[PDB]
RNA sequence: CCCAUAGUAGGCCUAAAAGCAGCCACCAAUUAAGAAAGCGUUCAAGCUCAACACCCACUACCUAAAAAAUCCCAAACAUAUAA
RNA sequence: CUCGAUGUUGGAUCAGGACAUCCCGAUGGUGCAGCCGCUAUUAAAGGUUCGUUUGUUCAACGAUUAAAGUCCUACGUGAUCU
């Protein structure tokens, strides 16, 4: 272990892509809900329009 | 047990009659009337004249391109006469004596009025050239030291070599080319003038190949 | 102090221009395209 | 003097090692270029002026077709300094003329001959 | 001050050479080159 | 200006400079420095 | 001290030394080949 | 770094020439040391180098600076993954 | 650059600046005994004269001084003068 050993960064490791597969799913479906149940008020978009 | 070696010998080597070097004169035999371009081509790219031994095995070798003068010559002789053993020693002359006449206006003068006199002579020289040749009963550490002191007094970046280095330095210098790991050459995008470059580059850097600026040789150069 | 004599980019004694990293690379990506060029005229 | 610049034709012969760092075939030459200029003609000769309006190249960034011949590589030669040259790729064929109109060039060179703006269903 | 001691020499160029070069037509008369010697 | 021969080293025009620039002798590099290895 | 843009040593006993950021020679036999680097 | 005896001051020239003003030779004693490579002495002495021994100095053998006149002149920074 | 004008020598007045230092300071070398010198490094805080002939800057000469430095500043400076 030296200054220059290893990169300044931190190491990372990304979930597995099978577990967060299902993770996503249920995201998708929690936030799904709420539109369905109506729980949001004002909503804002960005639209593209004449360029 | 110091392990001795065995050593070289000049027993088949002859000396001439005179071994010293010759004397220069200022102008040639007969006055020149007349008067000439500067043609300062004669000292720009490389030489294609002298640049191999004839009869001796040391030189003094021209990296860079000038006009040699009297004042260059006597410093050449006499300091190469006076340090160099003639019994076993000999030198030549491998550069003729000045002939190429130098014109030069009377101070004071405005521009015009025609072309100035001829005042002195010179010798052109190119790069990679021999100057002056050395041989005889002498290895290259002798010569070595009073030649390089001469070398540093002409007008050109000059050095001295022997049959030996001279070969070195060539053979080096074709292993930098073909081991070179940069794609990019400067012939290479000249020859196919490659981004328009020939728009700043001359006709002769065709085959000068980027090595040569003016009279001004670059060795580290592929 | 650090005066150029006469105007900068003109005549015997100039201001020195450097070669920046970014201006060879500059140079080079474009040294890539023609040298592709030369291989799609081949055919 | 500046002049004319003659390019050995040595450069335009392809080396092996060439057909495997762009994928050309030297047995099956493609048939039309696609020309973009991408440098000025500011600052260039007249000559070389003269042939970029001849190929129809004043707009930059403006791909061109030309046919893949000598004479229009002769031309090609003289600017090849100020263009991009690019093999058209026609993976569907040519347009024939119920899909005239639904013809898109593609920045890999590829004219397709259906657009439909849809994302791929595989 | 000084003076040049070379005069003269100031003649135009002659316009000489070939007027039709290989595959030229030409009629009767025309002049084909004009030449200061036999070239 | 000055002749294509001058007694200084003259300036390149900037295009030149890069042309050098970019068309340096760069060295073989050995993956291991040969003074590391038996 | 004699300036000198390049140093030599006029005796067995001189000895080069860096000494405030430049070269120096010293001869303790012979003070007059003292030189410093210019 | 260490260390140096000897045919012999070799012959000739020279007032003198003793390794070292010049000319010729450049052989040999001692395990080892050039009829001497650089200083030195009027000539000699005297101090080194090439020798032996000791012993892994186990070298690099590519290079050289600076000053003007109103007042230096952006501020700064060697470390977070091209764009 | 300037001729619908950027006033041309030397002096007077007041000087700003550079150091390649004439004197004063601190140093190395010397064919430096000492006293005097010669040479180089460092130092620009302070100082660097008055007269005879000459329009002169210079030059020569007289008497001094620790020394009578070299230069730049539109050959500093005439809306300050001569
Ligand atoms: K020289
Ligand atoms: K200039
Ligand atoms: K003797
Ligand atoms: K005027
Ligand atoms: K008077
Ligand atoms: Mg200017
Ligand atoms: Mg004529
Ligand atoms: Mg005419
Ligand atoms: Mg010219
Ligand atoms: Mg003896
Ligand atoms: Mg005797
Ligand atoms: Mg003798
Ligand atoms: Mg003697
Ligand atoms: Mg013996
Ligand atoms: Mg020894
Ligand atoms: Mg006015
Ligand atoms: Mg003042
Ligand atoms: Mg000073
Ligand atoms: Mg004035
Ligand atoms: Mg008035
Ligand atoms: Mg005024
Ligand atoms: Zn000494």
């Amino acid at each position: 272990k030296t200054s220059l050993s290893s990169p300044p960064w931190p190491e990372v490791v990304l979930p597995d892509p099978v577990e967060e597969t299902r993770h996503h799913a249920e995201v998708v479906k929690k936030v799904n809900e709420m539109i369905v149940t109506g729980q949001y008020g004002r909503l804002f978009a960005v639209v593209h329009f004449a360029s | 047990v110091k392990t001795l070696l065995p050593v070289p010998s000049f027993e088949d080597v002859s000396i001439p009659e005179k071994p010293k070097l010759r004397f220069i004169e200022r102008a040639p035999l007969v006055p020149k009337v007349r008067r000439e371009p500067k043609n300062l081509s004669d000292i720009r790219g490389p030489s294609t004249e002298a640049t191999e031994f004839t009869e001796g095995n040391f030189a003094i070798l021209a990296l860079g391109g000038g006009y040699l003068h009297w004042g260059h010559f006597e410093m050449m002789r006499l300091t190469i006469n006076r340090s160099m053993d003639p019994k076993n020693m000999f030198a030549i002359w491998r550069v003729p004596a000045p002939f190429k006449p130098i014109t030069r206006k009377s101070v004071g003068h405005r521009m015009g009025g025609g072309k100035g006199a001829i005042d002195h002579y010179v010798t052109p020289v190119k790069a990679g050239r021999l100057v002056v040749e050395m041989g005889g009963r002498c290895e290259f550490e002798e010569v070595q030291g009073f030649l390089d002191q001469v070398a540093h007094k002409l007008p050109f970046a000059a050095k001295a070599v022997s049959r030996g280095t001279l070969e070195k330095m060539r053979k080096d210098q074709e292993e930098r080319e073909r081991n070179n790991q940069n794609p990019w050459t400067f012939e290479r995008i000249a020859t196919a003038n490659m981004l328009g470059i020939r728009k700043v580059l001359s006709p002769y850097d065709l085959t000068h190949k980027g090595k040569y600026w003016g009279k001004f040789y670059m060795p580290k150069r592929v | 102090r650090g005066r150029i004599p006469g105007r900068q980019w003109i005549g015997k004694h100039r201001r020195p221009r450097f070669v920046s990293l970014r201006a060879k690379q500059n140079m080079i990506r474009r040294l890539e395209i023609e040298a592709e060029n030369h291989y799609w005229l081949s055919m | 003097k500046f002049t004319r610049s003659r390019i050995p034709e040595k450069v335009f012969q392809a080396s092996p090692e060439d057909h495997e760092k762009y994928g050309g075939d030297p047995q099956n030459p493609h048939k039309l270029h696609i020309v973009t200029r991408i440098k000025s003609t500011r600052r260039r000769p007249y000559w070389e002026k003269d042939i970029i309006k001849m190929l129809g190249l004043e707009k930059a960034h403006t791909p061109q077709v030309h046919k893949n011949i000598p004479s229009v590589n002769a031309k090609l030669k003289v600017v090849k300094h100020l263009i991009r040259i690019k093999p058209l790729k026609l993976p569907q064929g040519l347009p024939a003329e119920e899909n005239m109109s639904n013809t898109c060039l593609k920045s890999t060179g590829e004219l397709v001959v259906q657009w439909h703006l849809k994302p791929v269903e595989q | 001050g000084g003076s040049s001691k070379n005069l003269g020499g100031k003649s135009s160029g002659r316009r000489q050479g070939i007027k039709k070069m290989e595959g030229h037509y030409v009629h009767a008369g025309n002049i084909i080159a004009t030449q200061r010697h036999f070239r | 200006g000055s002749k294509a021969v001058t007694r200084h080293r003259r300036v390149m025009h900037f295009q030149r400079q890069k042309l050098m620039a970019v068309t340096e002798y760069i060295p073989p590099k050995p993956a291991i420095h040969p003074s590391c290895l038996p | 001290f004699k300036n000198k843009t390049v140093l030599k040593k006029r005796c067995k006993d001189c000895y080069l030394v860096k000494r405030r950021g430049r070269w120096y020679v010293y001869c303790k036999t012979h003070p007059r080949h003292k030189q410093r680097q210019m």
